[PDB]
RNA sequence: UUUCUCUUCAGAUCGCAUAAAUCUUUCGCCUUUUACUAAAGAUUUCCGUGGAGAGGAA
């Protein structure tokens, strides 16, 4: 028992495995489990992970896209961090080209619907911080 | 024994043998020796509670038990029968550290015995072991200690424990067999090559010395007609009143069961259980008649006692050591073919060849030791031809010496000879060859490894190879003084240190750093102990340990690295990519060298590696100190046109090679696992301009531009740990090598002893305290030990400015790989911001 | 005089299963794992605590740390830490990771793991092949069905001598006990030893170095934790004694007629001995004159019409009637509770009990604090020992009632105790007597 | 014991100058 | 809950916790139960302010730390 | 520095003036670089006067170096230490053991940007040791009205100079907590030499207005 | 063969554990001291112990 936890409970090396390939042979959230998959079946350490169900195996393909997907969407946050320009009323479309030289707005992903989506999502998060700010300021004005 | 009857017998012939023990973690060596010093010198006693070592004159290993100075000793043992001999062993300790050491160190013995625990039986050491003295082209004499540890701990029947021992030894055979095709040595069950031994209580015999023993007492001719039937498949018939190697009775059992261990079993019982009734009945009928007072003593002594008078002075061991451990006079010839860098067909090969004191002197210290006074160190070394004599001057010589260099030699006078007892020592006046010599004197001129020659006469004499160990020592830690006004007199104590134990390596890196490398943590330990209270007396700081790391191609390159020389009249092009591992294990493993015909690497390629034709026949140079798995590659169609320039300027480009594979641009250490091939490079007629000013540094930038631009990796080691266990324990060390990046291989319940052995891997980076969490965790029960043989490549690509570890947080993710990066070139002083991709890219 | 003695083989086979309930049967000398003396030793000096619970004060060098902030040689950037270095691996080899040791010692390095076959009973055989280690060799390889070749030279090579042991007995006797007496270290190991001291013998010092607790409170631990502390520091100050001459009492008294031997029950003795001191503190309260106070034979100093003039002033002790109340005090106490006991007491197991209640009184009840403070640490010892019995002895059916316990400990620390200072009230009734005696 | 004696600075055992012992059984 | 000083200059300095409400009678069981007399022997004064066995605690007020001279009948 | 003045064998870290604010994340990153540039600045400094007007003594000077390695920077005018640290620059790990956190505004940007945490000086510590150890001696005499002034006198001394630092410094707190109480003793002491249990402040902490003191105290004093 | 006397030599964990005191240093205290706290070194005292004459009962 101590064993095959050792194994499937943490397979553990071929979780690790299938995390490592899923790491190394792709490195964009754009492929999906079943396009990488479809590519990666060439490979030679592909076949490392048999012992792992295709479920599993699926499961942590897609884990893997999405977290490669929050980096690169933390990368473009960070890149608009650092965006001068950008204030409440900040365009989208009109900001898009000063996210051209930064690579993490246009290697994130090749939406631009979706950029315009994370520039209102950066505005709504800077305007609750700022909200936030000025209530602990009113706290603290006499 | 008399000193006087030692010296006529040490210039007397060449009965005198030379031997080196090898074992395990306490499997039989110094409580064998003491019984041994104990029947030499008996006024030299024993004690009753405590176990006496006579072999760790030292502290350390007193202190901790394992052994670290092989303390070699030299004994008149009367122990063949009718016969006298000369016997020089050379004690050696058991951890894999300290067995690298030992493997080192058997240079010297012709041949070699082995102690196996009856009840553990084959462990790691052993498995290194076996395979390096195989390597050796060595004798081999098997030997099983604490066997008392069978009958008495597991209290086992004869049956079970006689197919133990059989087991042990087909085990043993099958490693021997694998290693190579020695089959004079192979195959020794009974030929004479199995002793066995309790050294806690004195139990060691051999079939000869029983023999000896029934035909002494009452019984008939010696072992010749009757020995070579004890061992099993035989049983007794006393109806025919002989061995009925045929299809025996029922209510039978083998020789070695019935008149060996029947006899055993009873006189164990009769010492152990009733002791004050079947005592004298069962010793006046073939014991001796000791005191009362005698019996008046606890069971261990008591049983030592007896064990000792029936084996009255142990005459089994000495029968077998000149039986298949050959004279020196036989084992000058192949130990000199192997140790020497020339071959047999040179003068000196033929003339050192016998064993001759009179004739051309090769001298060679391989272990230095130390005084009462710790500024002047002694050298043991065997004599292997010549005599050496009281104020005799010596050409003492290096390893980097050669015919061509004379810059590694140096005169010196050898002050006072003594031989080497471990206890005391007897001074010399006249040493001939074949012999063990504690030299004076010549402590400042010494190397790790060193060879003698005379100092007039000797000349168009070559030296020793240098020794390998089978353990690649990975360990690195930095060693700086407390008080920075203390320098001198670390480093003093440092390369004192260093000469004393031969298989770490002083370095001094570019951050000014004092640095040591060491094969274990036990290691580094008592190398550090021995520093700050032998060696050094100034206090001094330590930091924390890493591991000597080295770069590898994960792919082939992406671009061709256009490294042009500065004079504008050289382009050189270096495409690096991989290839197989165990081909590169080969190559370090001097399987398929660099010294052989064109078609005998072709064929090696073809076979072993499956190269193509021209690919193979177009063979360019090896790695870096022709040891290392370095390929350098040249093959093109303009390659194949201009050779011959190029061929011209091809030593440089190899010398540069090397030169850069010693330090590359990844961590500042090794890389391995490159094939560089070179397509394009413009050779210029005019040697001035093409000279060796853009020969070696614009290959050197070629080489890694290609090993940065060519999807780098770096590659961590993984020890082998060996956790003798039980279940609990076992699932215990599943747990913590789950929690430290373990790979479990193999785990098995090792028959003899409830000891499940866990083997399995552990990476240096997390092997921090591998057997003190074993032992921690498990309660005393999972000793293991730990082998650095197996490097693998880390799964992170430390070449993206994404990642950064900025908190004091172990690097969880697969950006462990850049963590280590950024550690290890902040460690080295190095420009941390590694970037010279663009900068050596070399774009043309 | 009843010197060494020389016992038999199964004498000590039949003690040893008696005593297995008082022993420790796990003999590895490994499980303990650096909570060993040296480990101790070490710990003490390198200056960190083992989480056994021996947290001592450093050593001379009161250095705590902070030798530097960020030097080169200990900056975080070039570290590459992927596990942490505690401090068990700082004890078990410290000359690596200790930064300037000092005064340190090792421990050993014993792989060896103590394999043995523990039966059930004695009804098996001797050598019994017990089914728990592995199948022999499972060997499949060996092919020696036909004869073997040795067949001419072996009818030529005939067996002219007696059997081995043929006359023996059948190796099969009363011989596992005398196996089992070799793992038993100190007592059984010995088989004719030396006349030993009833005090010496702890009879509990195995129990507090074996890492007993496993979910216990606080105070088992601290307790444990006290006692290795003791344990340790008698360890240090131990130097080989030799001297004195030789200097005996109660021997050379006989030869003069001040004394007389006799041979009288123990709790006469007893009773006398406290008559004895009553006696004497009564005459020496009488010689001063105060006869206004009053001891009441449980030497509790008693007043009677509330001196307040000038006689609070004249009986401030203080110092050594305070002290040797106390002792005859606990002394006619426990002389006392055996009377009863002969008197018809519980008689029972109560005895015991009252016995542990005692010294536990003795801690607290007696009132020996005033004259001399340094009690606190035995009697903080017989505290720790209380519980270091109780979780060893209320565990399974007993779980909440008062252990009767025993005082194996108790009595011997007291025995010790008085035996270090007899000198010291030897030395205050020198300096006392002459003042009420002689002058000023 | 009425008061917190968790509110205090660092700790106080005892201000009458005669704080020989040391304990509060934190190991 | 109250904390009395059953003192005296003469090897007795006890401690016996009181309860606030409470009796003497009681007070003298836990001063024999701490100090080692009889019950009816015990006497407890402070100049002659003799504290009767019926009188309660709180009567005459006695409070935290109260030393009380003892004296025994 | 180095053509004047090598220190070839490391022997440049050896005496520094460094500082007991925590010297663990906020004293002088003792690396090979900082060092020295502090050195060879102190001694270029000691270079243009001439040694025989003055000379700035190294061992009563402190240098303070800052540079990727140093995060922390320190200072010590003539009050109280003082330890600064920026707000967006990979800041130290700020303890901040009082409400003593100075969120020094960029003067155009007008954005946070360091935090200037202050701490009492080892000089006004010692002059405040002096100062009780006076007060206890001045005994024999003095009208406990006297030794109440002076103390409310010494701690307006230590007290309403320095405040954000007087909370910030637990060294400090301890030991006023600790003089108290040794003025306690004497002012407890004085009338009768029994050091009682209880004995409350209100003997003291009832102004002059009233009959008492006035003693304004810090040390937490349960009622 | 067993014990009691006694001058005598002990570096054996003199005693498979473990008491105190004096002195000299270092902390915690501290209202004066004695009682104290926990670390190092040394000298003594007590419960003792080991190996060698001579002299006394069974
Ligand atoms: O009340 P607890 O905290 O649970 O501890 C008690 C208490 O000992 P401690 O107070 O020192 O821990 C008792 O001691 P006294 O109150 O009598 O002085 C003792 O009882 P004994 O005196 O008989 O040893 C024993 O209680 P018990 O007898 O039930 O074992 C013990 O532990 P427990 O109460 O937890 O069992
Ligand atoms: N007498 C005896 N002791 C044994 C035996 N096997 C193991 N031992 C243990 O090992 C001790 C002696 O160790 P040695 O065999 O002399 O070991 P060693 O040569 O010091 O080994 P390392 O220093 O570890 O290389 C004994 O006292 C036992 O504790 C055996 O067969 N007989
Ligand atoms: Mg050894």
């Amino acid at each position: 028992t101590k064993e095959i936890d050792r194994e499937r409970e943490q397979r553990e090396e071929a979780i690790q495995n299938f995390k490592a390939l899923l790491s190394d042979m792709v490195r964009s959230s754009d492929v999906s489990w079943s396009d990488t998959r479809r590519t990666l079946r060439k490979d030679h350490r592909w076949e490392s992970g048999s012992l792992l169900e295709r479920e599993e195996k699926e499961k942590l393909f897609n884990e893997h896209i999405e977290a490669l997907t929050k980096k690169k969407r933390e990368h473009f946050r960070q890149l608009l961090d650092e965006t001068s320009a950008i204030t409440l009323t900040s365009t989208w479309k009109e900001v898009k080209k000063i996210i051209k030289e930064d690579p993490r707005c246009i290697k994130f992903s090749s939406s631009d619907r979706k950029k315009q989506r994370e520039f209102e999502e950066y505005i709504r998060d800077k305007y609750i911080t700022a909200k936030a700010d000025f209530r602990t300021l009113l706290k603290e004005t006499k | 024994y008399e000193m006087d009857f030692l010296a006529d017998l040490m210039d007397n012939s060449e009965l005198i043998r030379n031997v080196t023990l090898c074992g395990h973690l306490h499997h039989g060596k110094t409580c064998f020796v003491d019984c041994l010093i104990e029947q030499t010198h008996p006024e030299i006693r024993k004690r009753y509670d405590q176990d006496l070592c006579y072999t760790d004159i030292l502290f350390t290993e007193q202190e901790r038990g394992v052994g670290i100075k092989s303390t070699p000793v030299t004994v008149v043992l009367p122990d063949t029968k009718g016969k006298s001999y000369l016997f020089n062993i050379m004690d050696t300790p058991g951890h894999v550290n300290f067995s690298d050491e030992v493997t080192a160190g058997l240079r010297i013995s012709d041949g070699v015995v082995l102690f196996i625990d009856a009840a553990e039986g084959v462990m790691l050491n052993t498995e290194r072991l076996i395979k390096h003295a195989v390597q050796e082209r060595l004798a081999v004499t098997v030997c099983i200690n604490k066997i008392d540890r069978l009958i008495l701990e597991l209290k086992l029947p004869p049956t079970d424990a006689y197919y133990k021992l059989r087991h042990i030894v087909d085990e043993v055979n099958g490693l021997i067999s694998m290693y190579s095709t020695d089959e004079n040595l192979i195959l020794s069950p009974l030929l004479g090559n199995v002793c066995f031994s309790s050294s806690q209580y004195s139990i060691c015999f051999t079939l000869g010395s029983f023999a000896k023993i029934y035909a002494d007492t009452f019984g008939d001719i010696n072992y010749q007609e009757f020995a070579k039937r004890l061992w099993g498949d035989i049983y007794f018939n006393p109806k025919t009143r002989k061995f009925t190697k045929k299809a025996p009775t029922s209510s039978s059992q083998r020789s070695f069961v019935e008149f060996i261990l029947e006899p055993l079993y009873k006189i164990l019982a009769q010492v152990v259980g009733d002791v004050d009734t079947s005592l004298p009945r069962t010793l006046d009928e073939l014991g001796i008649h000791l005191t009362k007072e005698e019996l008046k003593l606890n069971i261990r002594p008591l049983l030592r006692l007896v064990c000792k008078k029936f084996f009255g002075e142990f005459t089994g061991f000495v029968d077998m050591c000149v039986q298949h451990i050959p004279s020196p006079k036989v084992g000058a010839k192949p130990k000199i073919e192997h140790t020497y860098t020339g071959g047999v067909d040179s003068d000196l090969g033929e003339a050192m060849s016998d064993c001759d004191p009179d004739g051309p002197l090769m001298c060679h210290t391989t272990k230095m030791y130390s005084t009462d006074d710790g500024v002047q160190f002694h050298a043991f070394g065997r004599v292997l031809s010549g005599t050496i004599h009281a104020g005799q001057p010596v050409k003492v010589l290096g390893e980097n010496y050669t015919l061509e260099d004379e810059e590694d030699s140096q005169i010196c006078t050898v002050g006072r000879l003594w031989i080497s007892v471990a206890r005391y020592h007897i001074e010399v006046n006249r040493v001939p060859a074949g012999n063990w010599v504690l030299i004076e004197g010549v402590d400042q001129p010494i190397v790790k490894t060193a060879t003698i020659t005379e100092p007039r006469g000797n000349e168009e004499a070559q030296i020793f190879r240098p020794l390998k160990f089978n353990t690649t020592s990975v360990i690195k830690i930095a060693v700086e003084p407390v008080n920075p006004s203390e320098l001198p007199k670390m480093l003093d104590g440092l390369r004192k240190v260093n000469k004393s134990y031969p298989s770490l390596t002083t370095k001094v890196e570019e951050s000014g750093e004092h640095v040591i490398l060491g094969t274990g943590e036990l290691y580094l330990d008592c190398v550090m102990h021995d520093l700050r209270k032998m060696y050094s007396e100034i206090d001094i700081k330590v930091a924390d340990p890493v591991v000597t790391f080295c770069e590898t191609v994960v792919e082939t390159s992406s671009l061709k690295c256009f490294a042009e020389t500065p004079n504008k009249k050289n382009k050189i092009t270096m495409i690096a990519e991989p290839l197989e591992k165990g081909l590169a294990e080969d190559i370090e493993n001097e399987v398929v060298q660099i010294t052989w015909n064109r078609k005998k690497l072709g064929e090696f390629f073809q076979t072993k590696y499956d190269w193509d034709l021209l690919a193979a026949r177009s063979i360019w140079a090896f790695g870096p100190d022709a040891t290392g798995p370095n390929i350098l590659v040249d093959d093109t169609l303009p390659s194949e046109v201009d050779k011959a320039l190029l061929g011209s300027v091809k030593d440089s480009i190899v010398q540069g090679f090397q030169w850069g594979t010693r330090e590359g641009p990844l961590c500042d250490e090794l890389i391995r696992n490159v094939k560089f091939k070179i397509l394009d490079a413009v050779v210029a007629q005019e040697p001035l301009h093409r000279g060796g000013g853009q020969i070696i540094p614009t290959a050197r930038r070629v080489v890694y531009s290609a090993f940065l631009m060519a999807t780098p990796r770096l590659m961590e080691p993984y020890y082998f740990v060996e956790v003798q266990a039980p279940a609990d324990c076992v699932s215990a060390v599943y747990t913590v090598l789950a929690r430290r990046r373990g790979h479990v291989t193999q785990d098995a319940p090792i028959p003899g002893s409830p000891l499940y052995t866990i083997k399995a891997f552990i990476p240096a980076i997390d092997s921090f305290g591998f057997e003190t969490d074993l032992r921690t965790h498990t309660q005393g029960q999972a000793f293991s030990l730990s082998v650095f043989h197996h490097w693998q490549i880390v799964p992170g690509d430390p070449l993206d400015k994404s990642i950064v570890i900025r908190p004091l947080e172990p690097q969880p993710a697969p950006h462990l790989a850049r963590e280590f990066m950024i550690k290890t070139r902040r460690r080295k002083g190095l420009s941390e911001d590694v970037s010279i991709s663009k900068f050596f890219d070399d774009p043309m | 005089t009843y010197q060494r003695w020389q016992f038999t083989l199964p004498m000590m086979s039949t003690l040893y299963r008696l005593a297995n309930q008082l022993l420790t049967d796990l003999v590895d000398d490994n499980y303990f794992y650096l909570f060993d003396l040296k480990a101790f030793f070490t710990s003490k000096a390198l200056n960190m605590a083992i989480p056994g619970g021996p947290k001592f004060e450093p050593l001379v060098r009161d250095i705590n740390l902070q030798d530097e902030d960020w030097n080169e040689f200990n900056d975080i950037n070039k570290i590459i830490i992927r596990q942490p270095i505690r401090t068990e691996y700082k004890i078990a080899f410290p000359y690596l990771y200790n930064n300037l040791p000092h005064h340190v010692h090792l421990t050993w390095y014993h792989t060896p793991n103590v394999v043995f076959i523990k039966t059930e009973d004695p009804d098996l055989p001797a050598f019994y092949f017990d089914p728990l280690i592995n199948p022999i060799s499972h060997r499949h390889s060996v092919k020696s069905q036909e004869p073997l070749p040795d067949d001419d030279e072996e009818f030529e090579l005939p067996e002219f001598v007696e059997p081995f042991l043929k006359d023996t007995p059948l190796y099969t006797d009363n011989t596992a006990n005398g196996i089992a007496l070799l793992w038993a270290p100190r007592p059984f190991n010995l088989r004719s030893g030396r006349t030993r001291r009833a005090l010496d013998i702890p009879l509990v010092k195995n129990w507090y170095r074996e890492h007993c607790p496993a979910g216990q409170p606080v105070k088992v631990r601290v307790s444990y934790q006290k006692l290795l502390k003791y344990y340790v520091l008698n360890a240090l100050k131990h130097r080989p004694p030799k001297a004195q001459k030789k200097r005996y009492l109660f021997r050379s008294f006989k030869a003069t007629k001040f004394f007389q031997s006799t041979k009288l029950d123990w709790v006469e003795v007893g009773l006398q001995v406290c008559r004895q001191g009553y006696n004497m503190l009564n005459l020496l309260i009488h010689r001063k004159n105060l006869n206004y106070l009053h001891l009441d034979y449980n030497f509790n100093l008693k007043p009677v019409k509330t001196l307040t003039t000038k006689e609070r002033k004249k009986s401030r002790f203080g110092n050594a009637f305070h002290l040797c109340r106390e002792v005859l005090r606990l002394t006619k106490l426990v002389v006392d509770s055996h009377v009863q006991y002969r008197l018809g007491n519980v008689d029972a197991f109560q005895l015991a009990d009252g016995l542990q209640y005692i010294f536990a009184h003795v801690g607290q009840l007696t009132g020996m604090y005033r004259y001399k403070y340094k009690l606190m640490r035995q009697i903080r010892m017989c505290k720790d020992l209380k519980h270091l019995i109780y979780y060893r002895f209320n565990t399974g059916p007993v779980g909440k009632g008062p252990g009767c316990g025993f005082w194996a400990a108790g009595w011997r620390v007291w025995l010790f105790f008085m035996r270090g200072i007899t000198p010291l009230l030897e030395r205050w009734l020198g300096n006392l007597l002459a003042r009420q005696f002689e002058g000023r | 014991d009425h008061f917190n004696k968790t509110i205090l600075p660092k700790v106080m055992q005892v201000k009458n100058f005669g704080r020989s012992g040391r304990t509060k059984y934190t190991h | 809950m109250i904390e009395v000083v059953c003192n005296d200059r003469l090897g007795k300095k006890v401690r016996v916790k009181c309860n606030t409400d409470d009796t003497i009678g009681d007070l003298k069981k836990l001063i024999a139960a701490q100090t080692g007399t009889r019950w009816n022997k015990i006497v407890l004064k402070k100049w002659y302010t003799i504290f009767k066995d019926h009188v309660s605690l709180g009567d005459y007020e006695i409070h935290d730390g109260m030393n009380l001279e003892l004296y025994y009948q | 520095y180095l053509t004047e003045h090598p220190d070839p064998n490391n022997e440049n870290i050896v005496g520094y003036n460094n500082k007991k604010c925590w010297p663990r994340d906020a004293r002088m990153r003792l690396m090979k670089h900082d060092v020295n540039l502090g050195r060879a600045v102190f001694w270029d400094i000691k270079n243009r006067l001439p040694r025989s007007v003055t000379t700035v003594q190294w061992e009563n000077s402190f240098v303070s170096v800052y540079s990727k390695d140093n995060p922390n920077l320190l200072f010590n005018m003539c009050g109280f230490e003082c330890r600064i640290l920026p707000k967006c620059r990979t800041s130290y790990e700020e303890f901040t053991h009082k409400d003593g956190v100075w969120n020094l505004q960029n003067e155009v940007t007008k954005e946070r940007t360091a935090q200037c945490f202050l701490r009492v000086d080892d000089e006004s510590m010692q002059r405040f040791h002096n100062r009780v150890r006076q007060i206890l001696m001045a005994s024999g005499s003095t009208t406990f009205t006297k030794i109440v002034n002076k103390w409310n006198t010494a701690l307006i001394g230590l007290m309403t100079y320095f405040r954000e630092a007087v909370v910030n410094t637990q060294e400090l707190l301890d030991l006023l907590v600790k003089c108290e109480n040794k003025i306690q003793t004497r002012i407890k002491i004085g009338l009768n030499s029994k050091m009682p249990s209880r004995f409350p402040p209100v003997v003291f902490y009832t102004p002059k207005e009233l009959g008492g003191l006035g003693m304004l105290s810090m040390g937490h004093v349960l009622i």
